[PDB]
């Protein structure tokens, strides 16, 4: 076989390691989603603009009373109703509330006011992967193997938990201080025991079953793994248009292109994730994630090294100090308003 | 030619 008798005994022992993991972090994960931190807007000096979206942006934050440093997310309540993001906005919340993973962000402080919800995350002043894969063209494939591997465990880790994450993307995943990638933004995240039907997601990441309109599985999150794979090593997607419609038709035809300089072993694994047929992707089958971590692509991975941090990073981001904020790109600033008249109530009464 | 700024997510196709 590839392993000998011994290897091959070493490697069950470790899935079997997992499966124990897995369990205790189900119970820990089930206590705080059953019976779960706020504060105020005035509890927090306003520094900068680090991210901007449909419903609102992030901030570089001062909590007044200790000076440390937090990103808080804001979301217009008025602008969320206007959508079906009321439910995601929910979900957002109470995941981030609930797990605990070192690769994903940890939520501080969550409130509302008569204008906006308010989340409060913990900053990560390394910047988005995004700036620094598009500033220097592509990573290397030991540099992109390095994120990927954290992302592979952050996903065993969440659908473990039964959670859906749904925007994997270079804008979503922060470097920290040690080089490691930390997952944000879970507006799109759901718990979904077996299918879901929302469609949501980023164009370029999305599964064609999606697409499709079809109802859809934690396989999707496969999916966009192998597109992120796919950008990192390239610097460039694998399904890439200008418009939406035309990125649609790429993503649904069933055929993808790579770099000449992509290994055979890559181009393999990325064959296996970008696989429309469901019945074939890799995540999906009766192996589960361990056809994704005992893949070729990933022979040097030590997995359990990984998980504890152990492993020297590619890449560590220049820090000046705790509220610098070098590594972002800059923003519009504009004032943060609260009405003087509750918005919304009754649709946030969960929040 | 395809997006190379930042990829807004979508809440409907
Ligand atoms: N820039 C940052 C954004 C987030 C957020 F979760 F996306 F809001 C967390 N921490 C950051 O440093």
């Amino acid at each position: 076989g590839h392993m000998g008798n011994a290897a091959a005994a070493k490697k069950g022992s470790e899935q079997e390691s997992v499966k124990e993991f897995l369990a205790k972090a189900k119970e820990e994960f089930l206590k705080k989603w059953e019976s779960p931190n706020t504060a105020q807007l005035d509890h927090f000096d306003r520094i900068k603009t680090l991210g901007t979206g449909s419903f609102g942006r992030v901030m570089l934050v001062k909590h007044k009373e200790t000076g440390n440093h937090y990103a808080m997310k804001i979301l217009d309540k008025q602008k969320v109703v206007k959508l079906k993001q009321i439910e995601h906005t929910l979900n957002e919340k109470r995941i981030l509330q609930a797990v605990n993973f070192p690769f994903l962000v940890k939520l501080e402080f969550s409130f509302k006011d008569n204008s906006n919800l308010y989340m409060v995350m913990e900053y990560v002043p390394g910047g988005e992967m995004f700036s620094h894969l598009r500033r220097i063209g592509r990573f290397s494939e030991p540099h992109a193997r390095f994120y990927a591997a954290q992302i592979v465990l952050t996903f065993e880790y969440l659908h473990s938990l039964d959670l859906i994450y749904r925007d994997l993307k270079p804008e979503n995943l922060l470097i920290d201080q040690q080089g490691y990638i930390q997952v944000t933004d879970f507006g799109f995240a759901k718990r979904v025991k077996g299918r879901t039907w929302t469609l949501c997601g980023t164009p370029e990441y999305l599964a064609p079953e999606i697409i499709l309109s079809k109802g859809y599985n934690k396989a999707v999150d496969w999916w966009a793994l192998g597109v992120l794979i796919y950008e990192m090593a390239a610097g460039y997607p694998p399904f890439f248009a200008d418009q939406p419609i035309q990125i649609y038709e790429k993503i649904v035809s069933g055929k993808v292109r790579f770099p000449s300089h992509f290994s055979s072993d890559l181009k393999d694994l990325l064959r296996n994730l970008l696989q429309v047929d469901l019945t074939k992707r890799f995540g999906n089958l009766k192996n589960g994630v361990n056809d994704i971590k005992n893949h070729k692509w990933f022979a040097t991975t030590d997995w359990i090294a990984i998980y504890q941090r152990k492993v020297e990073a590619p890449f560590i981001p220049k820090f000046k100090g705790p509220g610098d904020t070098s590594n972002f790109d800059d923003y519009e600033e504009e004032e943060i308003r609260v009405s003087i008249n509750e918005k919304c109530g009754k649709e946030f009464t969960e929040f | 030619a395809g997006r190379t700024g930042r990829r807004q997510a979508i809440h409907d196709i």
